RNA sequence: GUGGUUUGGCACCUGAUGUCGGCUCGUCACAUCCUGGGGCUGGAGAAGGUCCCAAGGGUUGGGCUCGCCCAUUAAAGUGGCACGCGAGCUGGGUUCAGAACGUCGUGAGACAGUUCGGUCUCUAUCUGUUGUGGGCGCAGGAAAUUUGCGAGGGUCUGACACUAGUACGGACCGUGUUGGACAGACCCCUGGUUUACCGGUUGUACCGCCAGGUGCACCGCCGGGUAUCCACGUCUGGUAAGGAUAAGUGCUGAAAGCAUCUAAGCACGAAGCCGGCCUCAAGAUAAGAUUUCCAUAAAGGGUGGUUAAAGACUAUGACCUUGAUAGGCUGCAGGUGUAUGAUUGGUAACAAUUAAGCCGAGCAGUACUAAUAGCCC
RNA sequence: AGAGAUUCGCGGUUAAGGAACUAGGCAAAAUGGUCCUGUAACUUCGGGAGAAAGGACGCCUGUCAGGCCGCAG
């Protein structure tokens, strides 16, 4: 049974899962759109929106809290620079997941996840 | 329209009590039925745990009686509690003081707040 | 000792013989039974 | 542990009754006039629900 | 929660110090005994010049439990030890003093003479 | 006779004599009569009751016509109850005051679903051997499932692994603590089957 | 005479029908251990003894290895099922190679013997069993609610108190109160888990450095811990006997002017039988009944999407933009326990004030993100 | 790659009890470092012996004491 257990383990030990989520979040902040598996993107969304919300408080404390998750200074600088001003005054829902197709090697369901405010065509 | 809150509010029992946390020394006055009489028993000791939601909380009080440790769990809404008095305010660093079980004498003292 | 045995004769519903039906009742409650 | 007898062709085929390839769920996208998988990005034009999602130069 | 082979303190002024639970009385497959329950014990250690002998099979009533006991008023009580009081064949206290507190449940266990206790909780 | 209900959750209250009573809160809600079954037409007497307000978006055309004939707003859950003292017509409304003179009730629900469960959880099997002392791989195994060549079969009704829970369960004789008509609430002593939000049948 | 359950007789099955006890899981019989009902008694009462009916449910844990003992219990029944059960376990015993003692033998070696050590293989095809789907059928297509042909489960029991220390030490009958065991459901309480989460701390590495963090060391270790899942927890259940009966007790009454419970009739009379209680249940091909709707968009569906206290896959439930389905966001219940920095103190390690801070699997509100009526019956 | 049934393999925690398990404490748990005290029967006088049993341990300050923090050095 897994009644009301609300996060995906993603076939990994806990430390590996946390490291993978951190790497994905840095990649998504640096390049505004990434291509992944659907399950990984759905897990990343829950991981990464609180981190983007934390930029609404422009403080050293919030910067340090965000760095404790990221551990990447380039990603932190970009996030508290351009990404913050872009996602300012948006009440949640900063990301979007769209399904694309299937891989050749293992038939994995593929998608892209992107920051919403960097897709001008979708507004 | 929270039905659990409505039910709790209609069945609300007990009285308001002075604020206390874990690490505080308190005296609880408890009504007891000794056959046909109504007695008040006083139980004084340290609060080692508080748990629950809102007015449905329970607190555990520990005392030493003839060198035998005793713990009592009281519901804070209980209608048998006639008074709670905070004698000394404590200074602890955690929420549950389970480590006090294995300590006695001067080793089990608790620093006062002021 | 307020309880008491109460047996009443009554015609049978499938044969037609004066069978007996018994129950326990209170001492004051025997009026309702008989 | 071990098959007492070989299976007949009939028994084998009866078990294989439920072996089938799955049809993909295909939508038409009447603008571009060609097939794509429902609830996915139309890979040719790069559109999705009438909005350019992926731009290809 | 006392079962067979559990060791108890003997909380009276009789000679016994420690006792071992042989059997919990009250029915087939009755596993646990709590405050106010009667058990059979074997005396494991006595004081020098003790009236009761080491290895004596006796009856006892449980008066303190480490595992917590629930009262109908929503309260609970637990002690730091597991303690019993020895009884004779007639079902009366073998000794004359009780050491330490006893559970309030003993009032209704027809065991009123344990009112020798320093404090009933 | 009875009404449809919805399980809200559990709490604990204090009685008048100072007893901590565990309590289940149930929303019994206004149930509307949607069909009267008679001996002449249906072969037995019963009342069909509807419980939770639905929309035309979620009502199919057959059920929409059924409710139109009953001349009531469409309901989500329908259930049948028998032995109703007093006559009731089409479209009548019954509330939690129906239980205002009951000391005990019966509650029928659907228990929580456990999925596929082994013999240890499903039937309380003791397990083969000990954790040590030569144990290889049968710590939660069933053991033997029959006798030798004389029966030469496993009997019907042998207790085995399989689906556990997610089935209809009746809890008998639950004491009623309080009826609250202003909120359509029923308070029962004890627990009832299912998770919060499940639909219950409450029989007087 | 009966049984085949003891020691035997026979040698009919057997290019392997492969092993004593214990464990696990059972199932059946009744030659009845307990509980229920009766007859007789050398049955005053109370205890019993023997016999009859009765197989529903129960029928402990230890010190030793059929039996003995300890402590209980209402009771600790006897047997069958390849002395039930090793493609289910075990390996104490037994069958094997090493070695030793006693005894026998010139010896190799041996035993109405003893002693220490000594590999338990196989991925389940058919049938069987426990669960769960797909197809078609049931007068043409459907959405619901249902009757019950039948099946399965359930069925135990103690101690007290009054009657009453009376009838004859010590009652039957009758009534009330609380236990044990077992089962089902549940998580408010108590207790456990809780590699979500929070904090303390050792070693080491990195960001010149510092501060603050982070990786690794069993989750490094240690202290807590929500939801979920749980029992050690909490609620609920088992009664009575509706009908027909057993052994027995009788009414009336001939054959047989008497007698006789029976041959005609009629009352009774058990935990046993059929019901009542719970679950399944119309593939019940004898395919039942009732209400409503009836082809294409969203009459009904399917594929699809957001998901779930539903789930191996399925199936099932909710929602799919005139939408709160999931996430996020804004607030709360709640876990942890007072962050970062700045002052004030201290020679310092550190302490105090300040907003605690972080998290929030639960709850409420809110379309910011995702849920395209496309395609096919 | 998903998903996170049963069951197995390798690991973690567990109320109250603590060998009641079992052929047998098998396995696991527990013990564990440095320094300072203190070490029995017996003995072939070498041993037994690390017998057994106790105490201290972090950081700061001052020439071992004073202080500081933690459930735990
Ligand atoms: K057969
Ligand atoms: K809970
Ligand atoms: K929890
Ligand atoms: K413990
Ligand atoms: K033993
Ligand atoms: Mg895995
Ligand atoms: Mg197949
Ligand atoms: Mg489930
Ligand atoms: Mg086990
Ligand atoms: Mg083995
Ligand atoms: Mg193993
Ligand atoms: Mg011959
Ligand atoms: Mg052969
Ligand atoms: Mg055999
Ligand atoms: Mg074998
Ligand atoms: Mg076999
Ligand atoms: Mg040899
Ligand atoms: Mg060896
Ligand atoms: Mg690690
Ligand atoms: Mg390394
Ligand atoms: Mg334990
Ligand atoms: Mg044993
Ligand atoms: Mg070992
Ligand atoms: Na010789
Ligand atoms: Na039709
Ligand atoms: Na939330």
């Amino acid at each position: 049974m897994r009644h009301n257990k609300k996060f995906n383990h993603l076939g990994r030990k806990a430390a590996h899962r946390k490291a993978m989520l951190s790497n994905m979040a840095a990649s998504l902040i640096l390049h505004k759109r990434i291509f992944t598996t659907v399950a990984k993107a759905k897990a990343l969304r829950i991981y990464v929106e609180p981190l983007l919300t934390k930029t609404k408080e422009d403080t050293t404390h919030s910067r340090r809290i965000a760095f404790s998750y990221l551990q990447n200074k380039y990603a932190l600088k970009e996030l508290f620079g351009d990404v913050a001003a872009k996602i300012a005054d948006r009440p949640g829902g900063y990301t979007r997941i769209l399904k694309t197709g299937y891989r050749l090697g293992d038939n994995a369901a593929m998608c892209f996840i992107e920051l919403v405010d960097y897709n001008e065509n979708m507004l | 329209m929270d039905f659990i809150k409505i039910v709790n509010e209609e069945f609300k029992s007990g009285k308001e009590h002075p604020k206390f946390n874990s690490g505080d020394t308190i005296t609880v006055e408890y009504r007891i039925k000794e056959g046909n009489k109504e007695r008040i028993q006083k139980y004084r000791g340290v609060v080692i745990r508080i748990s629950g939601h809102g007015d449905k909380k329970r607190f555990t009080v520990r005392k030493i009686s003839d060198g035998i440790g005793v713990e009592r769990i009281f519901p804070i809404e209980s209608p048998f509690i006639e008074n709670i008095t905070v004698e000394k305010y404590g200074k602890v660093r955690r929420a549950k003081l389970y480590y006090l079980r294995g300590l006695t004498g001067k080793k089990a003292r608790i620093k006062e707040r002021r | 000792r307020t309880y008491s045995k109460v047996i009443k004769m009554v015609k049978s519903p499938k044969t037609g013989a004066y069978t007996f039906q018994e129950e326990m009742v209170p001492n004051e409650a025997v009026k309702d039974f008989f | 542990a071990h098959p007492k007898r070989r299976q007949s062709k009939t028994r084998t085929a009866k078990r294989r009754t439920h072996d089938k390839a799955v049809m993909p769920t295909l939508a038409k996208c009447p603008n571009c006039g060609a097939w794509h998988i429902y609830h996915t990005v139309c890979g040719d034009c790069g559109y999705y629900r009438g909005k350019l999602a992926i731009e290809k130069e | 929660m006392i079962q067979q082979e559990s060791r108890l303190v003997v909380a009276d002024n009789s000679g016994a110090k420690e006792a071992l639970c042989i059997r919990v009385l009250g029915g087939t497959r009755r596993r646990y005994a709590s405050v106010g329950d009667i058990i059979v014990v074997s005396v494991k250690s006595v004081i020098p010049s003790s009236d009761i002998k080491k290895g004596a099979v006796s009856k006892a009533v449980i008066v303190r439990t480490k595992k917590e006991v629930r009262r109908p008023d929503g309260s609970y009580i637990r002690f730091d030890d597991n303690a019993c009081v020895l009884l004779n064949a007639a079902g009366d206290i073998r000794g004359s003093r009780i050491f330490g507190p006893v559970a309030r449940e003993l009032r209704g266990t027809n065991m009123k003479i344990v009112s020798l206790a320093p404090e009933v909780l | 006779p009875g009404l449809l209900g919805k399980k809200i959750g559990m709490t604990s209250v204090f009685s008048a004599e100072g007893k901590n009573l565990p309590c289940t809160v149930i929303e019994v809600g206004p149930c509307v009569v949607t069909q009267v079954k008679t001996l002449e037409k249906d072969g037995y007497s019963a009342l069909q009751l509807g419980f939770v307000d639905a929309k035309e978006k979620h009502t199919t055309k057959p059920l929409a016509g059924h409710f139109k004939k009953a001349n009531v707003a469409p309901k989500r859950h329908l259930a049948e109850f028998k032995n109703f003292e007093g006559e009731h017509k089409l479209g009548d409304v019954l509330n939690v005051e129906f239980f205002s003179d009951a000391d005990f009730v019966d509650v029928v629900g659907t228990s929580k679903g456990k999925g596929f469960q082994g013999v240890v959880k499903r039937h309380g099997f003791g397990g083969v051997g000990q954790a040590t002392h030569g144990q290889h791989n049968r710590l939660r195994a069933p053991g033997a499932v029959g006798a030798c060549s004389y029966p030469a079969k496993v009997f019907k009704g042998t207790r085995m692994a399989g689906q556990m829970g997610n089935e209809r369960v009746t809890v008998q004789n639950l004491e009623v603590i309080k009826v609250m008509p202003e909120h359509n609430l029923l308070l029962v002593k004890g627990s009832v089957p299912g998770a919060k939000g499940s639909i219950l049948l409450i029989e007087k």
